[PDB]
C-alpha cells in the first residue's frame, strides 16, 4: 500500500537528518582542532624568532638559521593548515 | 649527525603521513556526505 | 602512504562519479525560485 | 509578513524574501485548503 | 600534561561543536527585541 | 511605569526600557485576557 511506503519514508527522512546533523558537527570540530592548531603553531614561529634574537644578541648565527629553518617549517604547516581550513570551510557550508 | 638527520626524518615522516590520513579521512567523510545528499529514496515515497 | 592514496583516488573516483551524476534536466526549476527571489527583491524596493 | 517588515526596519533583504516564501506556501496551502472546504461542503449538502 | 591537553583538545572540540550549532534562522527575532528596546529609548525622549 | 519614572528621575534608561518590557507583557496579557473573558460571558449567556 502506498500509506506503509510513504510513512516508511517518512520516517527515515527522520533518520538522514539526524545524521546529517551529526556529520555537521564533525566538521565544525574539525575546523576548530585546525585552527586551534594553525594559531598556535602561528606563535611558535614567533618563540623560535625570539630565540634567533637571543642569537643575534652574540655570535651563534647557526642558532638563528637553525630558528629560521623552524620558522619555515611552522610557517608551511600554517599555510597547508589554511588550504585545510578553508576546504573544512566550504564543506561545512556545502553540508548546511 | 646522522642521528640528528634521523630524528628529523622520522618525525617530519611521522607527522606529514599522520596529517594526510587525517585530512584523507575527513575527505572520505565529505564524500560520504555527499554521496548521502545523492542517496535520496524519492523512489519509495513516490511508490506508496 | 600509497595504500592511503589508493583510498584517496577511489575518493576521486567517487568525485567523478558525481560528477558524471550532476546533469539535471530539474535544473530550470531552481531558476525559477530565483525569479522568486525577485519577486520579494521587488517588494524590497516596494517597502519604500 | 510582520517579520519581513522587521527586516524592512533594517538590512535583511534576505529574511523578508524568506518571509515572502513561506506566505507564498502559506497561501498556496490556503487555496488547496479552500477547494477541499468547497468539495467537503457540496459533499454534505448532497449527502443531507 | 599531554593527556590533560588532549581533554583540553576536547573542549576545543565541544567549542567547536557549538559553533557548528551557532547557526539560527530565529535570530532575527532578536533584532526585534532590540526594536522593541527602541521603543523604551524612544520613550525616554518622551519624558523630557 | 512608576519604577520607569524613578529611572526618569535619574540616569537608569536600562531599567525604564525594562519596565517598558514588563509592560508589554502585561498588556499583552491582559488582552488576552480580555478575549477570554468576552468568551466566557458568551457561553455564560448561551447556557444561561
Amino acid at each position: 500500500d502506498p500509506e506503509k511506503v510513504l510513512e516508511q519514508a517518512v520516517i527515515d527522512m527522520q533518520e538522514d537528518l539526524v545524521q546529517l546533523r551529526q556529520a555537521v558537527a564533525r566538521t565544525i570540530a574539525e575546523e576548530k582542532r585546525t585552527e586551534q592548531r594553525l594559531n598556535q603553531d602561528t606563535q611558535e614561529a614567533k618563540k623560535w624568532e625570539d630565540r634567533a634574537k637571543l642569537a643575534l644578541t652574540n655570535g651563534e648565527e647557526n642558532l638563528a638559521r637553525e630558528a629560521l629553518a623552524r620558522k619555515k617549517s611552522l610557517t608551511d604547516t600554517a599555510a597547508a593548515y589554511q588550504t585545510q581550513l578553508a576546504q573544512q570551510r566550504t564543506m561545512s557550508e556545502n553540508l548546511r | 649527525r646522522n642521528l640528528a638527520a634521523l630524528e628529523a626524518k622520522i618525525s617530519e615522516a611521522k607527522t606529514k603521513k599522520n596529517m594526510l590520513q587525517a585530512r584523507a579521512k575527513a575527505a572520505k567523510a565529505n564524500a560520504e556526505l555527499q554521496q548521502t545528499l545523492g542517496g535520496l529514496g524519492t523512489s519509495s515515497a513516490t511508490s506508496a | 602512504f600509497e595504500r592511503m592514496e589508493n583510498k584517496v583516488l577511489d575518493m576521486e573516483a567517487t568525485s567523478q562519479a558525481a560528477g558524471e551524476l550532476a546533469g539535471f534536466g530539474i535544473e530550470n526549476q531552481f531558476a525559477q525560485l530565483e525569479a522568486s527571489s525577485g519577486v520579494e527583491d521587488e517588494l524590497a524596493a516596494l517597502k519604500a
